[PDB]
C-alpha cells in the first residue's frame, strides 16, 4: 500500500532502474505489476511480479528487455529496462494487489486496485 | 505366448503405459498454462493445482463404486476412458486463442479438468483389478509377476513423459503465441490410442460380471449390524464373537463374510496415510539438499532439478531386480516373505533412506573453508544411498500393496479394495497439504523427525499386520 516511483530521463539507447516501495502493510502480501501510460494513449502493460517474485511476466513488448525483481524485507520492487528506444517515452505506473483468489488476468488493470505516482521516463 | 500367461495382459500394460504418459505430460505443462495463457495469479493456480491433484485421487471410489455396484468392469473403463477423452478435448480446445478470451477458455479448461479427474479415478482401480482378474486363483505366482509389470509399464510411462514433455513447449508457435494446444493435445491422442488398444482385445478378456449392488448391501448390513447392538434397556445376544455375527438376521452368511474380510483389510490399512505422507516429503527437501552440494560430476554437470529423474530409473532397475533375484534369493532358503513383511521391510527402508538423508545433512552443515571453495562440499554423489533405499521401499511397498489389495478382497468387490488402496494415497496427499504450511525447523531436524515418524508408523502397522486375519 501506499506505493512510489522513480525515474528520469535516459539515452536514446541507455538504460533505466526504475524503483517501487510500499509504505503501507507488508510487501510480501501484494501481487505487484508495472503499467505505462504513453502521452495520449491507453494504460498498458509492462511486466508482474507474483508476491514472494517466484512468478514473472512481461508484455510482449517488452522493449528492449524488462526484468522485475523484489525483495519483501523494506518493501521494494526494481525495474531493469536495457535497450530503450524514442518509443516506450511513457509515464510508468506501479500496481498492487492483496494476494486472493480471482479469475481476473494478472496482467490487466482490473487485478490491481492501487496505483501509484507514475514516473516520467522519457527518451 | 507359452502359457500361464493370456494374451490380454499385453492391452492392459499398454493402455496403462499409454495413460501415465499422456497424464504426467499434461500435468507438467498445466501450471504453465495456468500462469503464462490464462494469467491467472499465482494462488489461484496453486489452489486449482491442487483442487485438481485431490479430486484426481479421490475419484477412484466414485470409480470402484460404479465398477463393482453396477456394469462390471471394462464397461466402466470403457465408458470412463470416454469421459477422459472428453475432458482431454475440452482441455486441449480452451487452449486455443482463436475461439472465444479469457472466458471460454477458462470454462472450458475446468470442465476439461473435471472429466480428467473422474475419468482418472475409474481407470485407476478398474484397470489393475480387471488386469489381475485375467489370471486363474490357482495361478496366484503370475499375477505377482503381473503386477510388477504393470508398475514398471507406468514408471515407464512417468519417464518417457519426463523426457519427452519439454520437446512439445519448446520453442512452438501455435497461432502466434506459445503452442499450449499441442501440449494438450498429444496427451489427448496418447488417450485415444490407450482407449482404442484396450478395446482391441475386447474378445479376449475374461469380462466377469458384477454380483449386484455389492455397495449398497455392504452399507445396509454394516448398518444394521451398528444398530443391532443398540440395547440400551435390554440385551442378551446383540453381537458375540464379532460385531457382524448378529447382523444375519438378513444378510446371508456369504455377504457377512465378505463384509469382513473388507472392515478387516481396511483397518489394517488405516495407518497408510500417514506412511504416504511422509514419504511424499522427499522430492521437495531433497531438492533443496542437493542445492547444497557440488554437481559437476566432473564429466557431465548435473543440476538438482534433474537429480529428480533418478526415482523412476531406479524403479525400472529394481523391480526385474527384486522380482527375478533377490525374491528367488530369500525363496532358496527357508525365509518366507508373507507380502506383509515385504511392506514393513519397505516402510523400514524408507526410514533409513531418511536417516541417511539426515546424516547427508549434518555432513554438508559441517562446512569449513581451508572464489574459495569449502573442502568439505560433497557432490551430488552421496545422494544415491537414500535414493536407493527409499526406491527399494517403495519397489517393496507400492508392487506388494496392489498383489495384497487384489489378493484379500472378495471376488464380488476385487476393485472396492483397489480404491480402498488408492484412497490411502488420497488421504496422505491431504495430510501434506495440510502439514507444508508448517515448516519451521532445520532441514538436518526435520529428516530425523521424518525417520522417528516413519519408524512409529511402521511399529504400529507390523504389529496390526500380525494380527490380521488373512482371506480364506
Ligand atoms: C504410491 C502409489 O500409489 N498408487 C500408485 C499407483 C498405482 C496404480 C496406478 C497409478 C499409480 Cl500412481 C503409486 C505409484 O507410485 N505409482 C507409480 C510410481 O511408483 N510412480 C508412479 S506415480 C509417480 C510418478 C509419483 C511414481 C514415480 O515415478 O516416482
Amino acid at each position: 500500500q501506499l506505493v512510489e516511483s522513480g525515474g528520469g530521463l535516459v539515452q536514446p539507447g541507455g538504460s533505466l532502474r526504475l524503483l517501487c516501495v510500499a509504505s503501507g502493510r507488508p510487501f510480501n502480501d501484494y501481487d505487484m505489476g508495472w503499467f505505462r501510460q504513453a502521452p495520449g494513449k491507453e494504460r498498458e502493460f509492462v511486466a508482474s511480479i507474483s508476491w514472494s517474485g517466484r512468478v514473472t511476466d512481461y508484455s510482449d513488448s517488452m522493449k528492449g528487455r524488462c526484468t522485475v525483481s523484489r525483495d519483501n524485507a523494506k518493501g521494494t520492487m526494481f525495474l531493469q529496462m536495457s535497450n530503450l528506444v524514442p518509443r516506450d517515452t511513457a509515464v510508468y505506473y506501479c500496481a498492487a494487489a492483496r494476494r486472493r483468489w480471482t479469475f481476473k488476468a494478472t496482467n490487466t488493470e482490473e487485478f490491481y486496485e492501487t496505483w501509484g505516482q507514475g514516473t516520467q521516463v522519457t527518451v | 505366448f507359452g502359457s500361464s500367461y493370456p494374451v490380454s495382459i499385453a492391452f492392459i500394460v499398454v493402455n496403462e503405459f499409454c495413460e501415465r504418459f499422456s497424464y504426467y505430460g499434461m500435468k507438467a505443462v498445466l501450471t504453465l498454462y495456468f500462469l503464462y495463457f490464462l494469467h491467472w495469479n499465482e494462488d489461484t493456480s496453486t489452489s486449482v493445482y491442487h483442487a485438481f491433484s485431490s479430486l484426481c485421487y479421490f475419484t477412484p471410489i466414485l470409480g470402484a463404486a460404479i465398477a463393482d455396484s453396477w456394469l462390471g468392469k471394462f464397461k466402466t473403463i470403457i465408458y470412463l476412458s470416454l469421459v477422459y477423452v472428453l475432458g482431454h478435448v475440452f482441455k486441449s480446445l480452451g487452449a486455443i486463442p482463436i475461439l472465444g478470451g479469457k472466458m471460454l477458455h477458462t470454462i472450458l479448461s475446468l470442465v476439461g479438468l473435471s472429466l480428467i479427474a473422474l475419468g482418472t479415478g475409474g481407470i485407476k482401480p478398474c484397470v489393475a483389478a480387471f488386469g489381475g482378474d485375467q489370471f486363474e486363483e490357482e495361478h496366484a505366482e503370475a499375477r505377482t509377476r503381473y503386477f510388477s509389470v504393470f508398475y514398471l509399464a507406468i514408471n515407464a510411462g512417468s519417464l518417457i513423459s519426463t523426457f519427452i514433455t519439454p520437446m512439445l513447449r519448446g520453442d512452438v508457435k501455435c497461432f502466434g503465441q506459445d503452442c499450449y494446444a499441442l501440449a494438450f493435445g498429444v496427451p489427448g491422442l496418447l488417450m485415444v490410442l490407450a482407449l482404442v488398444v484396450f478395446a482391441m482385445g475386447s474378445k479376449m478378456y475374461r469380462k466377469p460380471p458384477p454380483e449386484g449392488n455389492i455397495v449398497a448391501q455392504v452399507i445396509k448390513c454394516i448398518w444394521f449390524a451398528l444398530c443391532n447392538r443398540f440395547r440400551n434397556r435390554s440385551g442378551d445376544l446383540p453381537k458375540r464373537q464379532h460385531w457382524l455375527d448378529w447382523a444375519a438376521e438378513k444378510y446371508p452368511k456369504h455377504l457377512i463374510a465378505d463384509v469382513k474380510a473388507l472392515t478387516r483389510v481396511l483397518f489394517l490399512y488405516i495407518p497408510l496415510p500417514m506412511f504416504w505422507a511422509l514419504l511424499d516429503q522427499q522430492g521437495s527437501r531433497w531438492t533443496l539438499q542437493a542445492n547444497k552440494m557440488n554437481g559437476d560430476l566432473g564429466f557431465f554437470v548435473l543440476q538438482p532439478d534433474q537429480m529428480q529423474v533418478l526415482n523412476p530409473f531406479l524403479v525400472l532397475i529394481f523391480i526385474p531386480l527384486f522380482d527375478l533375484v533377490i525374491y528367488r534369493l530369500i525363496s532358496k532358503c527357508r525365509i518366507n516373505f508373507s507380502s506383509l513383511r515385504k511392506m514393513a521391510v519397505g516402510m523400514i527402508l524408507a526410514c533409513l533412506a531418511f536417516a541417511v538423508a539426515a546424516l547427508v545433512e549434518t555432513k554438508i552443515n559441517g562446512m569449513i573453508h581451508p572464489e574459495d571453495i569449502p573442502v568439505n562440499k560433497l557432490s551430488i554423489a552421496w545422494q544415491l544411498p537414500q535414493y536407493v533405499l527409499v526406491t527399494a521401499a517403495e519397489v517393496m511397498f507400492s508392487v506388494t500393496g496392489l498383489e495384497f489389495s487384489y489378493s484379500q478382497a472378495p471376488s464380488s468387490m476385487k476393485s472396492v479394495l483397489q480404491a480402498a488402496w488408492l484412497l490411502t494415497v488420497a488421504v496422505g496427499n491431504i495430510i501434506v497439504l495440510v502439514v507444508a504450511q508448517f515448516s519451521g525447523l532445520a532441514q538436518w531436524a526435520e529428516f530425523v523427525l521424518f525417520s522417528c515418524l516413519l519408524l512409529v508408523v511402521c511399529l504400529i502397522f507390523s504389529v496390526m499386520a500380525y494380527y490380521y486375519v488373512p482371506l480364506k
